[PDB]
């Protein structure tokens, strides 16, 4: 399975987060599983027209393209140019056509190359956007309708950056024979690892279930919950972030930061407009804006009403002990 | 010959370099840096904070080195308080995103251009190509895939790597545990066993920081057979068979703002106060002298930038216009990369170059106090045989072993049951300047904050130092420099260009951001 | 730092968890971390009368030992002659008396070693008993009022196993310098392990929180918390394995599987007695007997019929899915 | 003369051996299984499921496969239905314990010996050394790290281990997900890379598994230097140099009662249909001829043992009664461990060796079914050399190969829509018998189920069939002959003792439970 790895508007924190795999690590990756890494930019050996000529042959069709994995956003700036990225002689997003029409399989990885992600954010100088979706939009550079030749669309593997897993185990399925395993939800998102929410496994969710609140950072993160004061998007955010932990290691929130919501296609969420980040927005002081999912702020209140009420000593107390 | 490689991969982005070549040798160059988001742009208006969330996204690699200085940005504008423990979980953090960027880039990005065709005649390529070539080289497997510990102990502290935020103005939003700690020693020992002692010295960290001159190196590969098989005794015997010592100079002058602050001196992190506060210390080295670090030292040009700006401006009043590279090219602008520059007195504006090199000179600065990095070595390499991609390399390479035992000893250095954090005021305005030593080299930010909103940020990455372009009085970037002298085997696979701009670790996503 | 590993009515369980240690792994804690590892039953070299050498020397005091570690019970079977376990030509009772007396530090790893554990189990053939526990009750084998050399009591690492990093965590922690930092609780459990729940991080706790059940093994446990119907001791008992994952992979409970309370000390809760196998006993058929840890039964029941109201439709959906 | 060695550790509990010695020579050998815990006594009235949770306990290294047994015999007393997901999950976690214990017992437990100075002489020693001495060796280091991969699989099913009881009457608790199956290949794709292909074979899985014959085995060690050099290639040519081939030969009957169960062919559990259904073949070899298993001629004699009991007790009909050692010893008992022997026709009650010896024995037994384990390998070194250390450490490392290929064909063969549990009637009277093949061998239960508790349950370990004492016959247990005839070079360190008994991979938790 030949795999182009390309990068638009990106940070490469996807790759390297990606080079962060673990079982499979990357080389076993690129080696062990018959994924026949042609070219990325952080890890291609060809420069030059060496590597160009590996970019024409994908796509123009001279040599298969079984996974086209694109990174960053595509750069549409300036005015539809896109010659705010300019990539082996072409604006990236003319690569991406190409690609993208050839590849068996298209995978965006992280928000930028998913949604637009954070340089898709007002004023979105380099008119970034993603492959099949524009925040929460779809349709992105390629359309609402593009499917690449396995007929499916582009897979998003979404995250700033996604988690190595999140690719690497798509990776192997598809290289073990478990594509047909693979659903996707409707941010075209793996249902293996977005139908669990960040809050799925946190440390804290007791804490949340009882209402009681990280209060400060550092040393007030020893207990509580990051949702009512530092505006953790945990509940609202589909990931198996406390699932398959980073690095395997932790979580944002296990850590004490709150999630961002970096999974969701409006990430970041409220274009961290003043007084959005870190903080939970309340109406009122006292009820958040935002809900979990699939709640109401009329029975979430209520129950965290009853919640606050039956809270048990050690929720009030540190829990994440030296 | 005129000659445009393009893409110039592994330097992490979207690199172009022209380069003149008059008999097999690089006359000029210019490098083109080719990707644009703008993320200064978008971080005006935003969340004062909001830099905390986007500067990282500047880079996965050195996405917390962005974290790192976005902190101190903000601690420094917000006039805050920073727990000793919070200052030093930033320094251990900062340091293994760096200990990870080190055999990440020098294996990954760097080595496996050893294996090029160009050295097919020399007597250690087969083994070079045995060990560095891409995927399969038997240093290149363990040491990319080693290179993920050290960023574990990251994500012990910040959650996750890349892509925390959890260094917040007060200190950090984590409390690590007992184990947390104990992991994260675990963790760093055993990469420094098992890459950095086993793979990359062939010998302890210690017995590599006991060389103090270039004659102690040479001596080092030369002492026993673990070090002359080791990868960094490999590395130097086969710069010094197929040539790398002997081009990529560049400017020879060096900017290092320094990071890694000792706790009890950072406590109220502020401009002034800054460079004392450091243990990897700051300094300029220019004209073969050593001066003191200044940020309002440091201008942008833009002149042959893709941004509009008729004058070199001070970051704190940056701005990033950009134009449309058609129109910037009608004009001689070639790069997104702005021309950082830094007003040496009595030689104006100059280009400096960044990095682990720099960093090294630096330490060699004297009058290093106790907590400071005072270090030799490179300023004897520097004289004995000067700037070189060896040399810069082995710069790079050199502090894989001194943050080790940095970080060894401010993990020891934690006191679990003091404070992590202390609760700033979130002051409306501000001005804070931020800088750390990213594994690139001098990583600085420029914030302005009005009306508890962000009025200016300017990012100055340290790649932007190296491969920022011509200024306005048309001197070359570091980089540029670096690669004008170049040899050119093959105007087809100009791996030397390769070898020189990779030689500074060159990230295009930070140049650019 | 000087260990001596012995077993007594063990399985060797916590010694093969101890092999799985990661962060230290087991050779580098053995070999990189300062701490020599006199013996272990199952990877000491010496035998017979070198080995007989090695205990002796430490039992009377020839030569140091830092660090006794325990697994398995204290056998006093047959009438308190301990001879059910005769080690190196001794009741191994004998040996534990000898060489706790010796250590500078005690460490019980397992429940077996810490309070009985299975073997004290009814009718507890062996006599089993722990260091210095016998279940809940303080005492066990050494006495309520043992302490090492260095002034501690036994450290109990409880669980069976003890997850690896529970000891090499304090063996890195007592090898760099920390042994301050090791705060232990009333049952002589690392603080820095123990005063988590099982629950803490369990994937299930949204699942929990909105008294979602899991209502059967295998594909049942794509959804919903183990606690209604097959007895989840999650939030009773207290651990880091839904912290620390077991095996850098899961737990019990992320798995499908009840916790089983293992790392307390009346483990195997309810001597298994039929019907409390899998299953949460219930009074009435719906108010589980024994509620979450510091809850009462009314508050509980309250808050559980709120959240049941509350409950999001997500919460009673699958969410581990393939 | 008379010696006892006391320890002999690695072996997984307490184990002390009587020897006679005659011209450095054992012509008679007592094992003394010396610690008893009686979980049979203990799950006397307990839940019908309490064996899932007690018997893992009986240990740690093979807790696994006392899951798995203890699951299909409930499996089979309450005529359950297995879904084939929850088959191959049982036999991949069966397997992958194995693979667990193949290189954490020879590494850690065995290999560690082969530095014994009784070698000294060997032009082999020092290599010996380098790669086997215990924590150091070259081998030693990344063979025990790389054995906890196999078991994170089975984490992965299991949630963790060891301590899981996810195996469960009609399937497992566990309901797998794509990335489970993806990383658990990942890992033992790894695994299998790392330490089986690089470290112990220095080959193929593929191209070991070629290896049809004793003559084959020896062509595989002289084919190339990566074989020669492997750890498989030293430790044949080790065992063929100083003389591990030559003692321990045993009984040279073998009892398997065989493992993994082609999931179509035991969807319903019964004792009845249990062979067929294998993949591991069942099988007993005695009198160099092929029986097959049947749970019906097991018996277990209490002679020798510190149990009440005049009569060998088939084991549904079994009790666990201890007698005072010190009574005991008065009346010739010298062991915890029963002594398991199974009716052979025309040969009586007899001694069985189980462990993977025995598995490759009826693995070379005629008239293998399609899904079913066909190796004439360990026939043809049978008869070409017979038993002996040497020949049982290979067949225990020979399983590495074989099982990695069915693990991760299993792992392929994992339907993930499909269910993974089937809740089954829990019966208020069963008779349950699980079987597995453990690392060590034929690991069994007899469960008895009378009103809702357990009436009876016997469990009978690979180990208590291999260092059993004498039966009322004087027969001496698999051990105890393997024992006698086996040279004492050195009677204060005995190593050939600890050879023997070790090369059983003996588990003394397991003999006793
Ligand atoms: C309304 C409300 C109050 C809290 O204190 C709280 C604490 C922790 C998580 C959530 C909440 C919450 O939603
Ligand atoms: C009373 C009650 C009912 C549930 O359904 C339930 C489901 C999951 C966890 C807990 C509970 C619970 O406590
Ligand atoms: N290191 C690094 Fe990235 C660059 N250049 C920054 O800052
Ligand atoms: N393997 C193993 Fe343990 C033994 N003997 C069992 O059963
Ligand atoms: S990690 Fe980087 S490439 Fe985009 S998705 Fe996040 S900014
Ligand atoms: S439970 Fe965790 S995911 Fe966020 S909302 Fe609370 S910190
Ligand atoms: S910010 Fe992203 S990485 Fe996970 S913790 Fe939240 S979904
Ligand atoms: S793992 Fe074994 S040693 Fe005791 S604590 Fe559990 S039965
Ligand atoms: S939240 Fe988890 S720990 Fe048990 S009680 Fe529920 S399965
Ligand atoms: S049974 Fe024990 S291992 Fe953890 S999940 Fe429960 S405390
Ligand atoms: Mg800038
Ligand atoms: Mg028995
Ligand atoms: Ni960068
Ligand atoms: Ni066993």
């Amino acid at each position: 399975a030949s795999v182009l790895w390309f990068q638009g508007g990106a940070c490469s924190g996807n790759t390297m987060s990606f080079l962060n795999a673990d079982e499979p690590n990357v080389v076993d990756l690129i080696v062990d599983f018959g994924l026949d890494l042609l070219w990325h930019p952080s890890l291609g050996l060809e420069l030059g027209n060496n590597a160009q000529k590996v970019f024409w042959d994908c796509a123009k069709g001279e040599r298969p393209l079984d996974i086209f994995v694109f990174e960053g956003t595509v750069i549409e700036a300036p005015n539809g140019t896109g010659q705010m990225d300019m990539f082996a002689g072409r604006p990236m997003k003319d690569w991406v056509t190409d690609l993208a029409g050839a590849a068996q399989i298209v995978v965006a990885i992280g928000d930028c190359a998913c949604f637009g992600g954070i340089p898709a954010m007002e004023p979105n100088p380099s008119g970034s956007t993603g492959l099949q979706f524009h925040k929460r939009e779809k349709g992105g550079f390629l359309g609402p309708d593009f499917r690449s030749k396995m007929g499916l669309p582009v897979i998003n593997v979404p995250g700033c950056p996604a988690h190595p897993d999140w690719i690497t185990q798509i990776l192997v399925a598809l290289a073990t024979g478990r594509a047909g395993d693979i659903t996707l939800d409707d941010l075209h998102r793996p249902e293996t690892f977005f139908k669990t929410f960040t809050q799925t496994g946190c440390t804290r969710v007791q804490f949340f279930e009882y209402k009681q609140s990280t209060l400060s950072f550092g040393e007030g993160t020893r207990t509580g919950c990051l949702f009512y004061e530092f505006g953790c998007r945990g509940p609202m955010t589909h990931s198996p972030c406390n699932r398959i932990l980073w690095n395997r290691q932790s979580s944002k929130t296990r850590a004490g930061m709150p999630c961002l919501g970096c999974t969701e296609p409006e990430f970041p969420h409220f274009d961290l407009a003043p007084g959005t980040v870190f903080k939970t927005q309340k109406v009122s002081g006292m009820i958040p804006k935002e809900v979990p999912e699939g709640t109401d702020h009329l029975t979430y209140m209520g129950l965290a009403a009853a919640a606050r009420i039956a809270a048990p000593q050690w929720s009030k107390e540190d829990m994440f002990v030296v | 010959l005129d000659l445009f490689v393009s893409p110039l991969g592994r330097v992490e982005g979207d690199l172009d370099v022209r380069v003149t070549i008059n008999d097999g040798v690089v006359t000029s160059a210019w490098t083109e840096a080719a990707m644009f988001r703008g993320f200064e742009i978008i971080l005006r208006g935003k969340d004062p904070q909001a830099g905390l969330i986007v500067c990282p996204r500047i880079c996965g690699i050195c996405g917390g080195s962005h974290l790192y200085k976005s902190a101190y940005a903000l601690d420094t504008a917000w006039r805050t308080h920073m727990p000793p423990n919070a200052t030093l979980i930033r320094n251990i953090c900062q340091a293994c995103e760096t200990l990870q960027s080190i055999p990440r880039y020098f294996y990954a990005l760097f080595a496996i251009d050893l294996t090029n065709k160009n050295y097919a005649k020399s007597k250690l390529y087969d083994e070079a190509v045995r060990r560095f070539a891409p995927y399969v080289g038997t240093s290149y497997q363990p040491g990319v895939v080693l290179s993920a510990k050290p960023v574990e102990v990251y994500a012990i502290f910040g959650g996750q790597w890349p892509x925390s935020s959890f260094m917040v103005p007060g200190g950090v939003m984590s409390a690590p545990t007992l184990s947390d700690v104990t992991r994260a020693i675990a963790i760093l020992e055993h990469w420094n066993d098992n890459w950095l002692e086993k793979q990359w010295l062939g010998c302890s960290v210690d017995r590599w920081l006991e060389n103090k001159t270039w004659n102690d190196v040479l001596a080092w590969v030369d002492e026993n057979e673990s070090q002359y098989n080791s990868d960094c005794g490999f590395f130097i015997r086969y710069c010094l068979d197929v040539g790398l010592d002997k081009y990529g100079q560049g400017v020879g002058n060096y900017l290092a703002t320094g990071t890694y602050f000792e706790p009890s001196l950072y406590e109220n992190p502020t401009i002034e106060g800054r460079n004392a506060a450091l243990i990897g210390r700051s300094g300029v080295f220019a004209d073969g002298r050593y001066f003191e670090f200044d940020q309002a030292n440091v201008t942008e040009d833009v002149t042959h930038s893709f941004y509009e700006g008729n004058r070199p401006l001070h970051p704190f009043e940056g701005e990033t216009i950009p134009v449309n590279p058609e129109d910037g090219r009608r004009q001689g602008k070639y790069s997104w990369a702005k021309s950082p520059r830094y007003a040496v007195p009595g030689l104006g504006n100059v280009p400096l170059e960044t990095g682990p090199l720099a960093r090294r000179m630096a330490a060699s600065a004297p009058d290093a106090e106790t907590h400071q990095d005072d270090d030799p070595l490179f300023a004897d390499i520097y004289n004995a045989i000067g700037p070189s991609v060896m040399v810069r390399q082995l710069a790079r390479m050199h502090e894989g072993p001194k943050y080790y035992k940095w970080v060894r000893q401010w993990l020891d250095d934690l006191e679990l049951k003091e404070s992590f954090y202390t609760k700033p005021v979130e002051y409306a305005e501000g001005k804070g300047f931020g800088s750390t030593e990213a594994a690139r080299g001098a990583l600085s930010d420029w914030i302005v904050i009005e009306d508890s909103k962000i009025k200016n940020y300017q990012v100055v990455t340290p790649t932007a130092w190296n491969i920022g372009p011509r200024d306005a009085s048309e001197v070359l970037g570091p980089i540029e420099q670096a690669l004008v002298g170049s040899p050119i085997v093959d105007a087809e696979d100009p791996v030397e260009l390769g070898h020189v701009a990779r030689s500074f670790d060159s990230c295009l996503v930070c140049t650019v951001h």
